[PDB]
Formats: C-alpha cells, structure tokens, sequence
C-alpha cells in the first residue's frame, strides 16, 4: 500500500517523464549507516526528466518513490524509508555550511554520516513524522511513498534546490549471520505529474 | 467457351499455387475427421505461447547453462546481465524460440513481443532488478543511470516472481524484416537489458547462486508475410 | 492470412529428385533402377519441408502431388539429338498393395491401384493424393513400434506409410540412354494441424527416426 | 491450477482405473538431467490400468498428471513439466533408431541424455509450446497437467505406442548449498476417462 | 482514357535482355553466367521505361512480369539441328531471401520462395509480381542512404529492392551449346502514382543513381 | 466449354494487353494503401500545371540565360522578342516543358494551351508589350503593324505583372499530331510573338536589363492518344 | 497565400517543435546559382526538432516553408521556390553516386552545381510541376509553401532520408545595377504536425 504524503494525491499546477527511473541499488550491510537521495538531484542527470532538469529554468514534479528490498524470508531488517520534506543537512563538529559535493551527490546519492541525528541536528527517532514506510523483511519486502509538490515556491529550479530527500536508514542492521549477503535497495523513482515551463538553454 | 488462347504463364509449375486437381482415388472416402485437441488454424497460436531463450548468451556456456542466467550474491551491483538483441530472424538469444524459429520461416514479421521473466530463486530470496527495454536504434545501456531513461521495470521478486515486458510494436517501417542484410536501419530491433538495482540478497542457509528464466511470446497483433526457407537447418 | 497453416504448409518443395536412368538395365545391372524407381511417399527425405512438417504432431491433409519429369541425354551417348517423347505411367501403390520390381513388372496394369498417364512434353503431373491413412491424421512421428515384436522399427507407422509413388517408362527401351530427372513436389492442401512441436535445431542423419548430432 | 492441454477437457469416445498411480519419486539433484515417463508406458505394469493394458488390444485414456516437489522454501529450482504430445526420441551421434530399452523404460521411466535438445533434435527452449507448467519452488510447490486423448488413431494399442510423454526437466538446477538434499519428484498419474474394448488374452 | 496513368505505364518494355549461354560452364568459366542469370528487379536498366517511371516519385503497382525466352544455336556449334525443348524454372527471390550461385545451387527448391514452371515451346511466361515493398509505394528515388553507415550507397532503398528474377536451366547441360535470350517485360498494372517529377533530359550513365552529363 | 479452337493471334506477347495473370505470391497481402498526397490518376493533372520554356531561343544562350528573355532599356522599339513555335512534339522552346515532354510521349495531342507570362522586373519598372498569337499556318510577324491583326494582348506591367494567353484549340484536323514528318500541314501549330509597344521604361537607379518568364499549361480539354517512345532520351 | 502541396492539408498519422526554425539567410547575388535545403536535413541539427531527429529512430512531420526576400521595390528578381518531393541529386560528368557531404549538407544546405537541369538529370523548366511559389520582387516579397508527409513509408528515419527538398533558384538573376546588394533569403521552416515514436538513444 502507498503512503501518500499527508493524505493528498499529487496533481498539476492550479491557476513523458513518468518512467520509473530505477537507481543503482545500494548494498545494505550490517555496518551500513543509511543512504539519502535528494530529489530531483537523484534524477538530475538520468533520463528524459534529467534532461528536462537542465533544459528548463523552472519545474514542478511529484515523485512516486518505490523502494524494493528483495530478500530471503530468513533475512532480518527494517529500514526507515523517510522522504524528508526539505532536508537541510549539516556536518558534524563544524560551523561551516556543507558545500556542493556533500549535498549535490547526483544519481548515486549520499551516505549518512551520523544518521541517528539525521545529519541535520534533529533526531531520526522523531523522523517518522515524515512521509514514511517500513521495509521490515519479516512482513514487508517492498515499500512505496507518494510525494506531491513540496516547495513554498509554486514552481522553481531543479538544479539548485532539493524539495524531497529520500533517506533509507537501517534503524535495525541487517541479519543473516553471514554478516550480510546480497539485499540490494532498488530505489525506483517515477516523476509523476511532471510539468516544465521556461524553455531556455540546457543548463 | 470454344476459342481459348493460353496465358503467358500457362503450363508453369508454381510452388505456391492453390488450384485444385483431380484426385487419384475418386471413390475413396478419407478417414472421418475426429476432434484431435490442439487444432492449429494459424501459426499465431504457436507464437503467443511462451519460449525460453539463451539469456546467458555467453559463448563458453552451452545447454541449459546458457538457457538460464546465474545471478549470484557475488555478482557486482549494476552489472549487465542479459544484453539480449531482438533480431529474431538473426543470431541471438531469441533465435531458438517459437518466436524466432517461426519468424525465420517468414521474412516480413510484425507485432508486439511479450517478454515474461520468472525468477527461479528461493522463496526467501530477494533483490530488485531493473529491466530496460531500449527503443530501436538506441544502443545498449551499460549502467543503471543510462538504463532508466527508456521504459524500464523495477522488479523486487516478492511473491509474484514473474513479470512481463510488453515490448511495443515500434519500427521505422510498418513491418520489420530481413532488410536483405543485417547491416541496415530496420534490421536492428532494440535491446533489452537487466541490471541489479538493490543486489540479490539470499539467506545464509539458502542457495547463493540464484537464477532466472526468460520467455517470449507475441500479442494478438503479430503478423507474418513472405514465407521463406530458414537457415536454421539445411541438407548436406 | 499469409500466416494461415493452409497457406504455411502448401509449398511445393522437392522431396524426392530421382535422376533415374532409362536404358536396357536388364542387360547388366545389379541393384540400380530398372527404368523405374520405387519411392515410398514419406515427407521426411528433404529437411526443409521436413522441418516445416516437424512443426506439428498430427497432420491430416489432402496431399497434392506434382511430378515434374525432365529427360536429359546420357553421358554415355554424349549427343543431344533432340528430346524424344516418353509417356510415364505414374502409379500410386497404397498401403498393403504390392510394389513393382521391373519396368514390365505385371503390377502396372493396376486393377485396384491408381495410376495416371502423362507425357514429358506436357506440363507437370498435378493430382491430389487422398488422405488415405487409417488414423485420422498423419502422425509424422511414432513413439512406439510398428509391430508387436521387439525388433520392430521405432518411429514407423503401419498406417501412415502413404504408399509407393512408382514411376516407370511404359514405353520400351531406347538404344540411346536418357537420364530422366523426376522431381516430386508436395502441395499439402486442406491442412488440419494438431499440437505444435518445436522446430528442429540439430541436423538429421536418418530419415526414419529423429536422432540428433 | 490445472493447465488442460490446449484448453479442452478430456472425455469418452464419441460415436475403475482412476486411482492416482503415484510413481517412485525420483531424486532431483544439481546434476540431474531430467526424467521422462512415456504414457501409458509409465503405467503399463502398475495397477488395474496396467493390467488393462495387457488385457486389451486397444485402449483410450486421458491422464491427470500431478507432479509434487515437496521442498523447503529455502530450496531453489524450477522444473519444466512438459507433457510432450508424441515424443519420438533420438540418440546422440548415431543414425540408429533407438530400441526397446531406450524407450520402453517401464514404470521408472527414462532419464534424459541431452535434454537441452530434448533428446529428439528439437529444442527444449521452444518446448513450452507443450502442455506445460512450472514447479518453481519460490511460489509453486506442486503442478498438475490435464491430458486428453492424443493420437491420430481414435483408439490404439497401449503396449506399442506412447501418446503422451511426461518430461520433468531442471532448466535451473537445484540449490540448497548442501549440493542437493531431499526434494523428490512425486509424479502421480490418474488415468481419467479410461475406456477399454477388445477383450482378448492378456498380452 | 488513353492518357490514364494505368494506360500510360502499362507498356511491356524490355528492361533486361540477357542472352545467357547454355553450356557446361562448370568446365572453364570465371565470372560469366553458369546456365543462370541473377537479375535484381529494378525498372531502371533501360532508359525508355526508366524515363517513363522517372515521371513520378511514388509508384505503387502490381508489377506484371512477362518472360519471353528464345533459344538460338551457339556460334561454336555453327549448326542449326533444330530447336530443342528446355523448361525453365523462373524463381523470384524476395528481399532478404538468398539468391542462387549455380544452376544446381540448392536454392532452386524454393521452400519459401516462389518459382514458376514453363517451357520454351510455350507462349511467354505471364505472372504478376505482388506489390511486395515495405513502404506503401515504390520510391524509385531515395534522397537518403540505405544504411546508417556513411559508406552506404545513395539512391538505393532497403525496401524497394523488388527481388532477384533468377532464371536457370533446370534440365541438365546439352553437348550442343545454346544462347538463350531471355527478354524481361514489365507490365505494371494498378498504377497508383504520386507527386509528378520532370521528365529526364540529360542522358544517364549509372543505373543506380541519377547523375547527369 | 470443351470444344475450343484458338485465335489467330493466340499465344502472342502483346506490349499493351491488360488481361490479368496468376500472381506469383498468392498468400501475400501487399502493403496497405495509405493516402500519399499528390495522387495522379491521369497525366492531364501533370499537364495543367505551369512550365517555363526557352523563350530566349538563341543558340549561344544555354541554361537559365536561355530560359529567360532579357528585355533591356536599350532594346529597340518594335523588336521580335520570343518567336516561339508551338510544335511541342518537335524542336523549339516548348520542348522541355511538362506540355512538350508529355506530348512527346504520345502522338495525337489535342487541347487549348494556356501561356502565362510573368514579367520579372522591378516594381517601378514599366512598359507595354504587345503579344500576338499567330493562328496556325500564318507566318511570323516581324513588326507590330503585322502583329495586331491576330489575337494580341497589350500588356502594361502595372500591378498584376502576369498575363495569360489562352491559345485556343484551333487545327485543320480535329487532333494535332506528328504528321509522320515536320514538313506537313497539321504539323505546324502557329507562332506566338512579343514586341515592345511603348518600350521598357525603368528608373535610373533600378536594373536596366529587365527580364520575363513564360509558362505553359493545358486546359481541361487537353487529350492524348497513341502513346509512343519519345526521342528526348535514348540508350547507347 | 499558401500553396499547400497538391491541395491537401497535412495531419497526423491515421490508424512542441512547431517553432519557425529560421535558417541563416543566404546572400542572393547575380551569379548565385541557387540553394537547396533537404528536409529534415536542414533542421537535423537545430532546435528541439533537431534533437528529436537524433533521439528517435522514426519520425513523421509536415513543414510550413516560408521564404522571405526583403527587398527594395527597385530590386529585380524571381526565385523558383520549389519543394521537390524526394530530390535524388546527381553530379555532373561522373557515374559515381554523390556521397554524404554532397547531400547531408546540414542546416546551411547545399548550393546548386548545375541548377538548370536541377542537378538530377531532369529539367528545372518543368520543375513547376512541384510544390512551388514565386518571390518575384515586383509583386511578391515573401512566399510560403505547405508540405505534408511525403514518403512511401508511413514513418521513417530522419537522419538517413530527405523527404522534401527546398530549392530556391534564381531563374532570373538579381538586378539593382550595383551588381547585387543586400537581399537575404530568410528561409524559415516550422515542422508542423510533427510526431515522433521509437524512444531510443540519441543518434
């Protein structure tokens, strides 16, 4: 079952690129901290939506997040799939603002440095206030999350703003007693109800 | 009536004429037609039933070891797993199918191709596989980020363990055929690739080397013309 | 419509091309053709039409037969001299009926058998073999044995042996020899096909069985 | 679910022996090539139907094939269960027709020599044109196949003709990492809509 | 009515007159005809019918083919001796299908291909080539390249190659040689013409392209 | 029925017969007929669309310099400017048109010929040109006073800058044809001449050497019979 | 007024890129032979339609040709604007087929070698059978031509086929007695009723 963010279906702006852009699935280990993919930065460089990111100065898009954890039934682990609305990250023990390479991670996305505080000063223990599902391999092998337009501006630039941020976190680390084995995190994102205006040069 | 003058092609042995002739035994009644199950009125009924192909397509592998792919736990993430061409009238994985061998019995072949894969793993085995149908003309993707631009399916194995890829009937001409040579425009059909998105994850007691089986069949819109002798077999 | 099985199987493919020799073979011959060739009608001798007909198990059809005979001069004569006329009595022998052993073999009168008359200087011989088998279709395969003895051959039907398409020189021998290439064409009309099989991949070695190598 | 051959239910001839004759279940291994049981030769010597084979010169019968692969859910493997209509076998690299002992294998049935070409010159890759199911142990532990009368003759001899031929083939070999363990192939055949005429001596 | 395009284009003009030689060409020949000639059906080899068909771009028609074969004696024999009979197996090879290379070239059985049978002592061979191209008309021109490589030839269609009209001697060789002049006549019926072009003024040099001098 | 006796012309290869024959591929369905624009059902649709001719008709001039006439300011008043014959099946300016080259593909050609001239000058260029269609048989006029006896059009360029000369269908016989030779009665068609009535007047800043382009097309009454091989092209 | 080819309006295929792609306008001189732009090769590399040429294996498109000859009223000259359906060109005095660079001229288009025979063996004097208008500067300063789908195939590759070919020819050379001055040929092409299928890699 889907868990549409705050109980509303995404739509066009009031008065093509819906392919499920499956990412390169990350290895989940026991020592895996967690992986975050900022949207649309996780899809800024891949696909026709990725070309629409460069070719348009402004954009709006919902995202149909689908995380797949193909596992044996003997495997153990629940990941918090949380789609943070507007995840301003932080760096540990520094007053410096985190730069381009710590945030603009591209299609592969960034790993989590200290995910217990969600790398932003908050707590992940409360981060279930978010759009959120569970991929507890006891019962749930695949979760999905529906994301509407999340920006105070109605329609803004993709290449210098992340509206949503996927974060797949092992709150419980993997268990199969061969430390860890297989279990990829197939994160597939479809930009649904996508709309692009401002036909300018491909930035 | 009485004055008849013959045709220019009169008295010619035609390989594919259908005018009836005088029977050899006029008083013979044949055997009465009993209902044998499986009546074939057209080859399409042969075509839309499934057929595995050589999805390994690795030259060293032969037999069923080339009929099945071996997705291991130690297979690296984002690795090309099939690279199956769709030239069913040329060499490839799909040549030894009903679709390929029936299409090699004709020249002009049209239709959408269903491609059902079923994942032969354990019940507790899991893993998300990204399967991209590249449109014709487009080359092979080698990474996942070059793969989801086309029509791709994310497949966590789950409970169904069997997906279909309905390759649509898309071509430059309105049929696809031999093109008199492989080196042409409409001869290439487009590639279907698979990669692992979240890697194969298996239990530590179950089998590490998992496997997967492909299939091909047609839709009801498949059609064939210009029946020809295939190079699959020959006398010597 | 072009992919209909009636449109599919009705291709006149050469299944027996016998360049049988026309000479006084009664003079000195041991095993060869004595101005006649006895060919059992099986559709499996040439592998194109064979693999076209290994597509299915059971194939009930009216088997149109077209015999195209071309008379060429012999290499012993080494002279053209012009093509002489030669009518051919083309007999079909049904299952159970006897087959001839000579050109004047006393079976060519065909009191029960069916034979047709034609000339070499006439377009090719088009008649339609009736669907004559005891079973309701032509089982081109036989997962079983023809006889109840152990040494019976595997793969052979005691009912789908179509017959023997025996073609001779009803006229007497010529002093000048002539190689008559008789080409046999099968146009199976009224295709009633059943239970499709995979097309054959490995080459054949024996006409009777379906061995592989 | 059953997969009745070409979508038609078997019946009597137009104008007792329905016991599920379970065979001796074969060991499925990693190196198992495949096993074929010719019908009614797999039931020629067992049961009241087996005695009816000898006691009658002619026969007709449908067969309700049921293959059982009792397995752990951690076991791996799919077998092609294909009931070949009229499987004329062949031998590798020989022009000789295969004899009695290579075909009349009895109740135990014959193993497969080169099953990739289905031991008949065809390809098993296309052998899913057949009456066919899958016993993929991920989802399917037991398959069944319904077989009508398959012979051009309406009613013929059992002891010198095989109409159907079961073929259980490991397209994917077994996986449990203890090379192979347990997993029998319980092949149970019930001759349904059986009919026998020609009351002669027991051959 | 006489000026109708159906009445205009349906003139049986000679587009390939091949006086191909009938002799044991297997003895000593290098490049020439081996009792057969392989002619790709293009309607551009003879410039009268060609300039009749450079009037339009797109020409969808049922192309009736009439083959008139006349057997003359060879100059090596220098003797008349009478005209012997010779049946010809006239095969059309469609696009993609293989073309023969010998007189007995193993493709003449034509399991998929369509071949007709006729004699020299029979009026000429009139059959009707189906409109077989993948495109909906015969683009006699091609402002483009057949392949996606750079070295592909300009002006050639990978779809409007009609086939190969391959005519052989199905009979064996004669000790006396014979030059068989095969004349090929195109009667395009059911003319569907589109987008008229100017008639060509400058003479041609190459059949494939439309160069000018 | 059964007794038939053959025709005297039976078994003859006719170049222009239309009796159908047995198709080579009986089971082949051709490509479906799609609406290509520009459907030609008759050559007349080719004929009543315009075509320029070699109105210069001066032997030294070739190319478009012979396709266009050059009316200069220094051209003398009352000067012969075209002298175009209308023997479309013979040599002349009109031989390289649709009208001429289509008519050379037949023998018996009939119909009225529209002759539109458009004056390719400046917008400020002016001049009255007298254009006479001489009736057939009548010789060429060389002066204007021998020109307006026939049907002539006075053409000040003005704003339209394009006139038509509808040469009527007038002939001694009821069609016009080859006459088996050029030296005959119906072979000659009549001349069309042009002269300058009030001289070309151009501004002193504009182009002095003005130009003019002719056209030919047919009316709906054009007809053709006895299709023949033209001497426009030949193999060698 | 437009002169739609053979009196029919273009449309979609029976059962975005409509921007007027203005080319670099060519200098018309007295000695100018003529300029031909093959379609879509004149628009193969420019614009979103140019990217759609590479991104799609097959295409169909009509073209709204608009040629502009901005001139003084004292200027002289008529150009044949002819949109040749399927212009197979030729080379003078050679039997060789003309290659890539003599035909695939790109956005700039090719000049005419011997335009009186239209560089194809025909005659330009009859080339008014074509889609054709006149830009006679006495009355007509700007002409336009509407082009439907012109190919025997319903929908084919753009990058290896030219359906239409614009040809702007000075049948009468330029006259302003300062040999020639200004007068560009602003050739603007809008692909109208464009349609693209076969989503493959950008070739």
């Amino acid at each position: 079952n889907y868990c549409c963010a705050y109980g509303e279906w995404p739509n066009y702006l009031p008065d093509a690129t819906d392919r499920f852009y499956t990412l390169k699935s990350v290895k989940w280990e026991t020592e895996s901290t967690g992986w975050w993919w900022k949207l649309p930065d996780a899809l800024n460089n891949i696909g026709m939506f990725g070309q629409n990111v460069q070719h348009h100065y402004l954009y709006r898009s919902g995202f149909l997040i689908h995380v797949q954890c193909n596992a044996t039934k003997f495997h153990q682990g629940a990941l918090l799939v949380v789609a943070i609305p507007e995840h301003q990250r932080g760096a540990h023990n520094t007053t410096t603002s985190p730069g381009f390479d710590d945030i603009m991670k591209g299609e592969e996305g960034g790993t989590f440095n200290h995910p217990y505080v969600l790398d932003d000063g908050t707590s992940l223990a409360c981060a279930t206030i978010f759009p959120h599902q569970w991929i507890n391999l006891r019962t749930n092998n695949s979760a999905t999350i529906v994301l509407p337009w999340m920006n105070a501006a109605p329609m803004d630039f993709p290449l210098r703003h992340n509206q949503w941020t996927l974060a797949i976190i092992p709150v419980v680390p993997l268990g199969t007693r061969t430390v860890s084995s297989m279990v990829p995190i197939t994160v597939s994102i479809a930009p649904m109800c996508c709309e692009f205006n401002g036909l300018r040069h491909a930035i | 009536g009485v004055p008849t003058y013959l045709l220019p092609g009169s008295g010619q042995f035609l390989t594919t004429d259908d005018h009836s002739s005088a029977p050899v035994l006029p008083c013979f009644n044949p055997t009465p037609e009993m209902h044998i199950p499986g009546q074939v009125r057209n080859m399409l009924e042969v075509i839309q039933v499934e057929s595995m192909m050589e999805i390994n397509n690795t030259e060293n592998a032969v037999g069923m070891q080339r009929l099945k792919v071996d997705i291991s736990v130690l297979t690296d993430v984002d690795q090309l797993l099939f690279n199956i061409p769709l030239d069913i009238q040329l060499d490839g994985p799909l040549r030894n199918t009903l679709v390929g061998n029936i299409s090699r019995y004709y020249t002009h072949w049209s239709g959408s191709l269903e491609m059902t894969f079923m994942f032969c793993g354990s019940f507790m085995a899991t893993g998300k596989l990204i399967l991209c149908y590249t449109p014709p003309g487009g080359s092979c993707p080698t990474t996942r980020e070059t793969a989801m631009l086309g029509t791709h399916i994310v497949w966590d194995f789950g409970l169904q363990s069997s997906v279909t890829l309905v390759i649509p009937w898309i071509s430059g001409s309105h049929y696809r055929m031999f093109n008199n040579d492989a080196k042409s425009t409409n001869a290439n059909v487009g590639y279907v690739t698979c990669f692992m998105q979240t890697n194969l994850i298996v239990p530590s007691e179950s089998s590490n080397t998992c496997s997967l089986i492909g299939f091909v069949a047609a839709k009801d819109d498949f059609s064939l013309r210009l029946m020809r002798d295939s190079p699959d077999i020959g006398q010597l | 419509s072009e992919t209909l099985v009636e449109n599919f199987l009705s291709r006149a493919a050469l299944v027996s091309k016998r360049s049988f020799e026309y000479k006084n073979h009664t003079s000195s011959e041991a095993r060869t053709d004595k101005n006649f060739y006895k060919w059992t009608i099986n559709t499996k001798s040439f592998v194109q039409l064979r693999r076209k007909l290994e597509l299915f198990t059971y194939l009930r059809f009216d088997a149109e037969i077209t015999i195209l005979t071309t008379v060429a001069v012999g290499s012993n004569n080494s002279t053209y001299m012009g093509l002489p006329d030669l009518t051919l009595q083309a007999m079909f022998v049904p299952t159970g009926a006897l087959t001839p052993e000579k050109q004047d073999s006393f079976h060519w009168q065909s009191g029960s058998n069916a034979s047709v008359f034609f000339k070499v200087s006439d377009p090719p011989a088009r008649m339609t073999i009736p669907f004559m088998c005891i079973n309701s279709a032509y089982s081109v395969f036989y997962d079983g044995f023809a006889g109840f003895e152990k040494n019976g051959l595997y793969g052979i039907n005691p009912a789908d042996t179509i017959g023997n398409l025996c073609v001779r020189i009803v006229n007497e021998h010529q002093p000048i020899g002539f190689t008559v290439t008789v080409r046999v064409y099968m146009k199976p009309k009224h295709i009633k096909a059943w239970a499709p099989r995979p097309p054959r991949t490995l080459p054949y070695m024996s006409i009777a069985n379906a061995n592989y190598k």
